[PDB]
């Protein structure tokens, strides 16, 4: 952790001002006024744009099975399920149940590549080079390639407000630990390694 | 009707045989509905499979066989497949079906389309969103995702069908509807708009690059009583045909009013009364001209759920010198119906 | 086959698939029946609902799908609805059904219409009361209201069909029939008369404001034996077509005779021999000319009530120089039949 | 579905409703498959009666109802009966059926006719022995009279069909096929020859007193895997159409290759890749020219035995300057299918 | 009970009882019961009772009973089209709430809204007659179905219905001859029946 | 004792048939048949040739006044010809048992039905048994259809193939005749026992 000094700084900016004054209020508004069918209807839709990328990426990892599983997700949900708003593939099989995506970031880490320094950015939060920034490769080919740069920042934000709400309970579970920066960096590496391996 | 039900797939093969006759003055050329034999048959299947606790797949097809054609050259006249579509339904999340199906503006016009033979004059077939049309994808959701009870909506897409006649053609379009139903009462409105074919634009009657249809409806449907009313307007959508100049096309505007009252006696008879008016506006070379204007009195006797009979008298109030040529004589129908 | 029977309504969805071939000289142009592939299928339903102890509702529809067309432009050639009607049956009081249904003079002509493929030459479709026709209301009563046993009658009303061809048109008319059957024997007579349309009058062949058809029948039907005979006469009713002058119309008069004898062997074969002659009279520019003239030898083998096969040979006794052009060659048909 | 089975006769009433759409650049006229709505339904019956231990009678009829026509003048465009035939199956000795049924070279061409929508480009309808055709008598035998297991043959007679268009006509003919099937593997070959109609001979494109079609196939059909390949050649049989000069007729020769690979995942998806090329030869004023040339990537999702959905992408590998006019743009079809 | 012209009626009733019946009507009714077959009898009394069904409907509306009024519409509709112009009681065979009942024509509408008979009269060849009911029922003759009956058909309908009635009575035809004053019975029976209908 | 005028000539022609034309010619051909020809093919052909006689058996049963049997053999021909691939498959007989293939009754038996007699019993070389009434009197059926349509190649072909089948089926019972005192007298008594049964 080279930039441990810098990262702790941007984590404070994030933990103690941009979250409780901005992100966490915006997320509270989301939880109260957006009706549930709309909320999971929206994350069904944004996550559909990643399914062709995950299919391509599981092929590049030598798992044609899971790669065609995520094809099926995209195919079934775009065509029958109203352009990704309805999860027919999951209502279909339990083997089509949505799981969290495996993008180029994981293809690098599957084929052995490391990250670099774990950095913490203001307003972004956590960032590594291999996974974030490596997932941008999936921006070079269709569905994710068709998103204008306004559409990307919107998908970032809509997803951001959703995830940020889906943590409003374990809110204090981070606020109640001696070093909440190191729990937040160990939770990042728990999730990001689990995916590649 | 349900003739197969095994391994979660069930198949409903349904039909009817209707002996129909129309009575109108003279040959019937100047009638609301015409004159002579009107007998037809109907066949179809409604299939529905329980894929799992959330998924019900479904498909349906329905044909119209005319009984009033000879066995020679005219044998196929009026024969048509009416509906043909398949789809998927998700556990209180909605439904989706594509094919030839009812247009969305019928979600409102159905309120008044309850007459024994006629009525529902604005729900033209192959006319954008008011009737059965080919190549529609439809999202519908009932009870608003399980939350709001009795609140349905629906949104629909119309793929262009560039056909041989202007009448039956249409461009790309989209429409939708919302209804609320609560204790016998119902309110609904619906709207659609679409592009017109170059064929439709090169028509003498009608002008505009976009056709547009909306309608709204109220109903009371409880305690053997049925009362319903519909208002809607079209811009560039109702197909009209000028009998004098032998031209076709569309009305640039119409305002459409329909009302229906019916009682269901416990001894079997269901009388019906109705008023229907369709006023066209800004019509090429005419201006304001009535298209539909009649009162109706009718009744149906229900022997049981499979056998019935009906008479339907249309008091045609269209004028004798209608500038578009709409027939101004009355028409009365007598029908006997076996269905299954 | 009865495929539904629940809550006092039962539905018979029935059909057949018939592989047919006709053999006759050359192209078959001068044959009784033509030449080539004749395969067809049939589908229909007979429905019947028990409303209560006195009232039975019924309806029936039946179509002919030709198997001998290509999947291209000619696909619909020969396809037609055969029957389409609904009606009510009253206790001993009889029945009344309206729609497209068999004309009443067939109550007599069916006696001899018992051949495996051909025969029944005078029971023309779309020809007043001798075959299937559109827009008939038919009262029928069997066993004379419960009084006389084996005594049936029926009276029929023919709603005018002003069609596009004179051949298929007809005016308003009425007809009837009475049959008595007692211990294998049956006797029957029937008569109908109706107006001819203006179009039928403006045809070169046939003249008269009124068309009429009657026929009489004897039958013996018992102990595996079947013998039956029909005499009838038509005025202005039999469709004739002069092949030389390329005109159609109607024969001003015809006498019609048909005979049939068949035995049903216990090992399955039902051989049949038959004689048919229909001589027309007072034909414009011709005089007297034969329309039908043959003997038949044929047989049917029944595997069971669902599968059969037959050969039907027509020894055509028509002349080489028939003044109307009726074909003079024989025809032999071979069929295999799956029905349900 | 089997909707009747009683007293030694069972009847399967089957159908499907297919919501179909084809996407191709622009109007789709220069496409592999066209553009727009392609929805259709299908109805048929398959019946089979048990006469005794040796004899089984059978019949079958199947219709195609187009869902993509209007209820107006075009209602019947594309409606057709596909199959209509009856026959007997004998003990070990084989089976014999006559009617409208598949030609014998399809006993080989079916190997590669497995795509979700397209493929099977050489199995033309109304085209001697490669597709559905009228007036064929077909003897088939399984396991060589009980002796050699997995060894089938079939011999078929094609009666002349002198129709109105050269495309759908044919003369007298005969053909046959052999298959060997042994543990996932199958080998098949079949050949037929027939006379050409005088109308067919009087066509600009195509010449020869005799039409000829043969095909051979290998398949592996096991372990959720399906691989198959087809080679064949025609002399004077494949219908061709020159879009530039607006003449039709037949290709004097064609060499035909089809390949198919599909896997069936246990969670429901059946991906498909396939290659098809049909090159014509000795074409009047053109010479050697491609008729079909594509790779296909497609897939089918099977919800259960009754509900499915598919996308079928044709990467159309055919030229811009095809001398016959074959469209060069890709086509991708999307379907939702309810069948029963 | 009030009976003003009782003197005239009894003599005019005796004409009907002692001469015009046993010499004329009762032999005719015997011939009817002897020669007309039953399907024929029930076909006509259904057929004649149909021509009153539209009037019985109209008069039931005027009394504020749309229900009963709409029943008789159903009778007419079903029996005319399906029942072969009224010969067959398809409506009666259909529902029990549609069973043929005694007609309610204009007389009952008058008495419903308060009108009286004034004086009971009895006519020769005609029989019992009131102004309100008989002859007051003639109002229905002024409008459809019954306006289509020529006076031959009208006297034919009256006559055929009457001969049928007399044939049905041929069994009680004699229990009335065994009563002290048969004028007062077939006067109280008239008011018994005509009150029941009017109420 | 039966009456055999030509007994001398016949006994000679029988030895030619028994002891030279059979072991050197016919009997090898018959071994070939059962060794290489498959059964579906063999009983497929005996169905096919026995069909060409069915219309003749029908006509002759009418001339003998048994129209029932006469319409049986029609049905045999009709069913087996159309559905049974031109007589290759015995669909009649698989259908009803009253339709089972039986020995033919042709004009020879029709003459003998009306009591005609055979004349002298002869034996011919390469032919085997021949009488005037039955062999050759059966030739009358060659005058009317199906059998009327057979070319003289097809006639001798039907004769030969039927004959080779018969002789092949006898390949087991062979020795039972080679072990009999006077096999000419058995093989002609076997002829009349058979031909009387059909004729009576
Ligand atoms: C055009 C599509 C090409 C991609 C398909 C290629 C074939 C992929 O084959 C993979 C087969 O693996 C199946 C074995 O199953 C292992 C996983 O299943 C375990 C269940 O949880
Ligand atoms: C709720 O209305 C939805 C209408 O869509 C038709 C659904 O198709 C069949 C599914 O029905 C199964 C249970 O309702
Ligand atoms: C056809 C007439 C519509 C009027 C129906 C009102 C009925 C109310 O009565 C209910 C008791
Ligand atoms: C023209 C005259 O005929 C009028 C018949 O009208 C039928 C009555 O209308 C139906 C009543 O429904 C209640
Ligand atoms: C003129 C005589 O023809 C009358 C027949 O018209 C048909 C009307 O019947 C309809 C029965 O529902
Ligand atoms: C073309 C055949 C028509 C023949 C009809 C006459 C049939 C007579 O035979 C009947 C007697 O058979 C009695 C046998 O009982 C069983
Ligand atoms: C079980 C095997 C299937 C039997 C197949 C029979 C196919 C029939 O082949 C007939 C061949 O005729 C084709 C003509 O080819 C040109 C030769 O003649 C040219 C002109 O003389
Ligand atoms: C090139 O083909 C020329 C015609 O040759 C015909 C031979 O056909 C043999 C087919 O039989 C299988
Ligand atoms: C899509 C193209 C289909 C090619 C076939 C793929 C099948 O191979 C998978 C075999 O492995 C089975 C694993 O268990
Ligand atoms: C023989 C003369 C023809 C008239 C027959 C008409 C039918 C009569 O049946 C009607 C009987 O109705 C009785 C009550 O219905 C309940
Ligand atoms: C011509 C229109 C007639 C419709 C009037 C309906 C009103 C009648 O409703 C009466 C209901 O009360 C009786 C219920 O019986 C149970
Ligand atoms: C207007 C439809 C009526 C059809 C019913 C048939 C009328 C026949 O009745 C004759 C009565 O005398
Ligand atoms: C091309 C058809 C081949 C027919 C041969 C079938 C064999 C017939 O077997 C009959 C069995 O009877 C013993
Ligand atoms: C050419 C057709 C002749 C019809 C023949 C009729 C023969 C009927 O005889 C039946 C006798 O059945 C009794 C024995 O079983
Ligand atoms: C030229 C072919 O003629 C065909 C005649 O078909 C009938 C043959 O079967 C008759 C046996 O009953
Ligand atoms: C065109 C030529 C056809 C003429 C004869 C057709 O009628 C025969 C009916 O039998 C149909 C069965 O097919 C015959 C089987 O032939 C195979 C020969 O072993
Ligand atoms: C073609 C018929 C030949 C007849 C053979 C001759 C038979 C003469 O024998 C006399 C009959 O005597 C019977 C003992
Ligand atoms: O070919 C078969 C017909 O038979 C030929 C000669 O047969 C010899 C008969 O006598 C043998 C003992």
């Amino acid at each position: 952790d080279p930039l441990e000094g810098f990262n702790r700084t941007m984590f404070n900016f994030n933990f103690n001002v941009v979250d409780p004054y901005v992100l966490r209020p915006v997320a509270v508004a989301w939880r109260d006024y957006v009706p549930q069918p709309a909320r999971n209807g929206l994350s069904n839709f944004t996550s559909n744009l990643e399914e062709p990328a995950v299919m391509v990426n599981y092929f590049l990892q030598g798992d044609p099975y899971k790669g065609m599983v995520h094809f099926t997700r995209f195919f079934l949900n775009t065509i029958l399920g109203m352009g990704g708003l309805i999860d027919v593939a999951g209502m279909a099989n339990p083997q089509l149940q949505r799981v969290e995506p495996h993008r180029f970031g994981s293809t690098l880490g599957h084929y052995g590549v490391g990250y670099g320094p774990y950095v913490q950015l203001p307003f972004y939060g956590s960032f590594t080079l291999r996974d974030e920034g490596g997932d941008m490769a999936d921006g070079l080919y269709p569905v994710l390639s068709w998103l204008t740069w306004p559409m990307s920042i919107g998908k970032w934000a809509v997803e951001g407000i959703e995830t940020r709400a889906q943590l409003l309970d374990s809110d204090g579970l981070l606020r109640q630990s001696s070093d909440p920066y190191i729990l937040m960096r160990e939770a990042y590496f728990q999730r990001h390694d689990f995916i590649a391996n | 009707a349900e003739i197969y039900n095994k391994d979660g797939n069930k198949v409903d093969l349904y039909g009817k045989a209707v002996g129909l006759h129309y009575f109108s003055k003279g040959n019937g050329e100047n009638s609301y509905g015409g004159n002579g034999d009107m007998t037809y048959a109907r066949l179809g299947f409604k299939g529905e499979t329980q894929i799992n606790s959330d998924l019900t797949g479904y498909g349906q097809w329905e044909y119209n066989f005319q009984g009033n054609n000879s066995e020679g050259a005219d044998a196929q006249t009026g024969n048509k497949t009416r509906l043909a579509f398949a789809g998927l339904k998700y556990a209180d999340v909605g439904s989706f079906d594509y094919g030839r199906n009812y247009g969305v503006v019928y979600d409102a016009l159905g309120y008044t389309d309850m007459l024994p033979e006629f009525g529902g004059d604005t729900a033209y077939s192959d006319d954008f969103f008011v009737g059965r049309v080919g190549g529609v994808a439809t999202y519908r959701n009932s009870n608003f995702f399980g939350l709001v009870d009795g609140l349905n909506f629906a949104v629909q897409y119309l793929g262009k069908n560039e056909r041989d006649t202007a009448r039956r053609s249409n461009g790309d379009g989209v429409g939708g509807s919302i209804s609320y139903e609560y204790e016998g009462f119902g309110i609904v409105g619906a709207y659609g708009a679409a592009d017109r074919t170059n064929l439709q634009e090169a028509q003498p009657l009608g002008n505009g690059k976009k056709a547009e249809q909306w309608a709204t409806g109220l109903k009371y449907d409880a305690n053997n009583i049925y009362l319903a009313a519909n208002y809607g307007e079209t811009r560039n959508a109702t197909p009209i045909t000028n009998k004098f100049t032998n031209t076709s096309g569309f009305a640039n505007k119409t305002q459409d009013v329909l009302l229906v009252a019916q009682y269901q006696f416990d001894f079997g008879l269901r009388p019906s009364i109705a008023y229907t008016k369709s006023k066209a506006k800004d019509v090429e070379g005419i201006g304001d001209v009535d298209l539909v204007n009649y009162f109706e009195v009718g009744a149906t006797y229900y022997f049981n759920k499979n056998m019935s009979t009906y008479v339907d008298y249309i008091i045609n109030q269209i004028d004798s010198d209608n500038k578009l040529g709409v027939g101004s004589d009355d028409t009365v129908a007598v029908g006997i119906v076996y269905q299954f």
